[PDB]
């Protein structure tokens, strides 16, 4: 049975190299070619190529070129994958694969049955930034005969996550925290919201308390009517 | 190219799931599923041909370039994202999540001008709630001056509410406090089912 | 009426039973004297489909090239699967022969002859032969050398072009000598010679065919981007001993869009420890033989494959291929099938 064992999950910064391994059993390992695939999170799985135990041919994929090396060891029937010179857009999970139809004397090498249980790489600065906290005031006349929303910014913070809580956690009942979002600065941000009663808002004090752990932040944050 | 369609459904367990991939050149096609935490696994190789332990709920069928994936009475391990394959390339993927079904709710609109306190950093970020709303389907537009908006804008969306069974969605639209100045009319409109027309949420810079 | 069918193929040569020559003495024992009047029929009205890449002849070729290559290529040391075997090893007589392969009673060989013929699809002037053309198994990678050239225009031969991981086989309708020599008094290190003129011009008419199949891109030549010597290196062997020669320079684009036009000069290396492209493993044989090495041969044709990526620009890109010595009989066999009749 057709078996391909990969090693353990690692963290690196930018400008680092990184190697995995990926052990196969179950079947004659030269006769057919192996292939490395990434996925990560909103984007369309990347081929990065392929390498044939042989005599270590490959085909690396043009994107890649030149950053990336593929190479095997025929006794312990294991193919490693390097990656030079990572960034963040690196930081993906990393499978190894293997066709579905392969023989002593022919192969296909696309339809992949075969895959490796993932290795996760995760590239990212050691560096860590606090968020700025903007108020996301109310309205301006109070509607006694609705409701109103409110919330606070947390913006431009790495690494994740922030959390955010209201009225120290005493404020929970129609509060919504959305899941962050990747700017193009590389930086993150995201927005919660809570839905208040409107007669309450010249009443009762709405403070949003966000953590940061990796920066070592809290900051704390009334969200207030502007007065005009 | 190969266009993936659509990026998410959002289907009760029982329903079909149908995703389409559109090819620009023909040959073998595969489908692959993905669930969480766990490597991916051929579905359907050769466009139509079932895997080795695939039941048939999953079928394949093309029409001219357009190859479909269907997936009839999704069961709980059904769900995760779907991709297609053509050689070395691969869809943007279709994610395939569990919806609970309820009665249609239009989402309430709020829509948020920069804080004052923002401004002074040199940037301008407006924010444009939608909330409580189902189904999840919901397109939401920017409008600058009566302008369409591209890419200077993000979205988010929450998971689907385990009491009331609804969505919410934060659109943030973002400019510089220079750019932002050159304007009066900012705008966020919202499509959804819920709603007879499209729902615009405005204000009008400086004024209160 | 026939069908396509697949036996045992019978051999045939012109060997010397008093040599003492390798090919030679192999083939006396495997094989049998050619006919001097063969028979050819062309065949009217008659249309048959043939694929280069599913003729099972190509493997009972292969079988034979391992065979008398064990028999004859004997290391010192042969290191595989963690053990050590160790036997003689004399200098040998090595020059390949043509070898024809042939078809039993019941069974005849169909030969397609249109000039243009890639190798797989339908094909008009099929003739009908018992015998194959005399083919040298010659044993080489990157280059094909010493094989047989295209009648009319060059001919890229693929199972399928899109796909980055099938070989392509460049036939070239004019060849190009390469003229590879270990002096007398390193005794390792060697070197060939290529008449860059002839070269970068049969090279620019190679782009010029693959911008043919790929939409008129840029074509670009690049150097293997990895794999054991045998691949990455022009490996062929010649008077028994095994050279591994550099083809950086033979791929050089500067010379396809001044100054080139000279004699390339291809440095090389004999090796002792090589792979066992038998798929074994490793092995030992003697230092080189003293004396003037030397042999000049046909580059008749090449072997690429393409690279792959979901990248989005107009240019297309080959590094020599080889690796599957199978497909060096594909090259030659590529016009033939074996039918059954009825
Ligand atoms: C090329 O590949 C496709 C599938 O990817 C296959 O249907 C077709 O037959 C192949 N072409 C040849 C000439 O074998
Ligand atoms: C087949 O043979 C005929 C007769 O000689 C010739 O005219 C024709 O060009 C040939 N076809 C090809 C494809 O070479
Ligand atoms: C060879 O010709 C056949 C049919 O004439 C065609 O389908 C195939 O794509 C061709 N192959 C190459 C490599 O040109
Ligand atoms: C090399 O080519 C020349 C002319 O093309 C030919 O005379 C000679 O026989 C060839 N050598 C071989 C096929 O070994
Ligand atoms: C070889 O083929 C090329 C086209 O690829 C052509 O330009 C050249 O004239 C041919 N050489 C011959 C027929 O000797
Ligand atoms: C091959 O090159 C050698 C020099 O390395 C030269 O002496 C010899 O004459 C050449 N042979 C041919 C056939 O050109
Ligand atoms: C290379 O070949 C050309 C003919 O194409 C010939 O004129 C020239 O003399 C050759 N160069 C050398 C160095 O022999
Ligand atoms: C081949 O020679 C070139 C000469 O520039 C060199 O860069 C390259 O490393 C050599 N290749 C090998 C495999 O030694
Ligand atoms: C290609 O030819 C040019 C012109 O002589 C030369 O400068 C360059 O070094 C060559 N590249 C090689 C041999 O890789
Ligand atoms: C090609 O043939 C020539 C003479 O026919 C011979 O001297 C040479 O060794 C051969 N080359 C190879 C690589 O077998």
């Amino acid at each position: 049975q057709v078996r391909l064992s990969q090693s353990g999950g690692q963290m690196k910064k930018p400008g680092d190299s990184m190697r995995i391994s990926c052990r196969a059993s179950g079947y004659e390992f030269i006769n057919c070619p192996i292939n490395w695939i990434r996925l990560a999170p909103g984007k369309r799985p990347e081929w990065m190529g392929w390498m044939k135990p042989r005599h270590g041919a490959v085909s690396y994929a043009r994107q890649l070129q030149g950053r990336v090396t593929m190479t095997r060891d025929m006794y312990s029937e294991t193919a490693f994958l390097e990656l030079r010179s990572l960034t963040s857009d690196d930081t993906a999970v990393y499978f190894c694969t293997r066709g579905k139809y392969c023989t002593a004397r022919d192969y296909y090498n696309w339809d992949f049955e075969h895959w490796g249980q993932g290795t996760p790489v995760t590239v990212s600065s050691a560096s860590t930034k606090g968020p700025s906290v903007f108020p996301l005031a109310p309205s301006s006349k109070s509607t006694s005969g609705g409701t109103a929303a409110l919330g606070c910014l947390v913006k431009d913070y790495f690494p994740e996550p922030v959390t955010v809580s209201w009225n120290s956690g005493a404020l929970t009942s129609g509060v919504h925290t959305f899941p962050a979002v990747l700017q193009s600065s590389g930086l993150y941000s995201l927005s919660s919201v809570v839905t208040v009663p409107s007669s309450s808002l010249g009443t009762q004090t709405y403070i949003c308390n966000v953590n940061h752990k990796p920066s070592n932040t809290k900051v704390d944050k009334k969200v207030e009517p502007k007065s005009c | 190219v190969l266009t993936q369609s659509p990026g998410t459904l959002s289907l009760s367990p029982g329903e079909t799931a149908i995703i389409s991939c559109r090819t620009s050149q023909y040959g073998s096609l595969a489908w692959y599923q993905q669930r969480p935490g766990q490597a991916p696994r051929l579905v359907i190789y050769s466009g139509s041909t079932r895997a080795a332990g695939i039941p048939d709920r999953f079928s394949g069928s093309r029409w001219g370039p357009d190859y479909t994936l269907t997936i009839s009475n999704l069961e709980s391990g059904d769900f995760g994202v779907y991709y297609c394959q053509q050689y070395e390339f691969f869809g943007q993927g279709t994610k395939v999540q569990v919806d609970i079904k309820r009665t249609v709710a239009a989402p309430s609109v709020f829509i948020f001008p920069p804080s004052d306190e923002q401004l002074k950093s040199g940037t301008a970020s407006v924010v444009c709630l939608l909330n409580n709303f189902y189904p999840r389907e919901a397109k939401v537009q920017w409008k600058v001056d009566n302008a369409l908006q591209s890419g200077n804008s993000q979205e988010s969306v929450t998971e689907q509410d385990s009491k009331d069974s609804t969505y919410s969605l934060s659109s943030t639209l973002t400019l510089s406090k220079a750019d932002y100045e050159k304007h009066k009319v900012y705008a966020c409109e919202v499509t959804h089912q819920g709603l007879r027309s499209p729902v615009t949420k405005s204000f009008n810079r400086g004024e209160c | 009426v026939w069908k396509d069918a697949d036996t045992t193929l019978f051999c045939a040569s012109d060997a010397k039973a008093h040599e003492t020559e390798v090919h030679n003495v192999w083939a006396t024992h495997a094989c049998v004297p050619t006919d001097p009047n063969p028979q050819e029929i062309h065949l009217e009205n008659v249309t048959e489909n043939f694929n280069m890449w599913k003729n099972n002849m190509v493997e009972q070729m292969q079988e034979d090239v391992i065979s008398l290559w064990d028999q004859s290529l004997q290391p010192c040391v042969k290191l595989t699967g963690g053990s050590v075997i160790k036997q003689a090893c004399p200098k040998i007589s090595f020059d390949p022969i043509p070898i024809h392969y042939c078809t039993p009673a019941g069974y005849v060989i169909l030969k397609c002859n249109d000039k243009n013929f890639n190798g797989t699809g339908p094909c008009k002037n099929v003739s009908s032969v018992q015998c194959t053309h005399g083919i040298k198994p010659v044993v080489s990678t990157q280059l094909l050398l010493n094989g047989s050239l295209a009648e009319e225009e060059i001919i890229i031969r693929s199972e399928n072009l899109t796909n980055n991981a099938k070989t392509i086989i460049v036939h070239l309708n004019k060849s190009v000598e390469i003229n590879c020599t270990r002096p007398s008094n390193d005794i390792r290190k060697a070197y060939c010679e290529i008449n860059g003129t002839k070269w970068n011009k049969v090279l620019k008419q190679v782009t010029e065919k693959l911008k043919e199949h790929f939409n008129n891109k840029t074509i670009i030549f690049q150097p293997p981007s990895g794999g054991d010597l045998e691949i990455t290196m022009h490996h062929f062997n010649c008077r028994g001993e095994f050279f591994y020669c550099n083809t950086t320079q033979l791929f050089n684009n500067t010379c396809i869009g001044k100054g080139c036009n000279g004699t390339i000069t291809l440095p090389c290396k004999i090796k002792q420890i090589i792979n066992m492209w038998q798929g074994t493993g490793q092995a030992m044989y003697a230092p080189p033989i003293d004396g003037k090495i030397n042999c000049v041969s046909n580059i008749t044709g090449i072997l690429l494959t393409r690279d792959g990526g979901a990248n989005n620009t107009s240019n297309e890109t080959f590094r020599p291929g080889g690796g599957n010595i199978k497909d060096n009989w594909r090259s030659e066999l590529y016009k033939y099938k074996v039918v059954q009749i009825e």
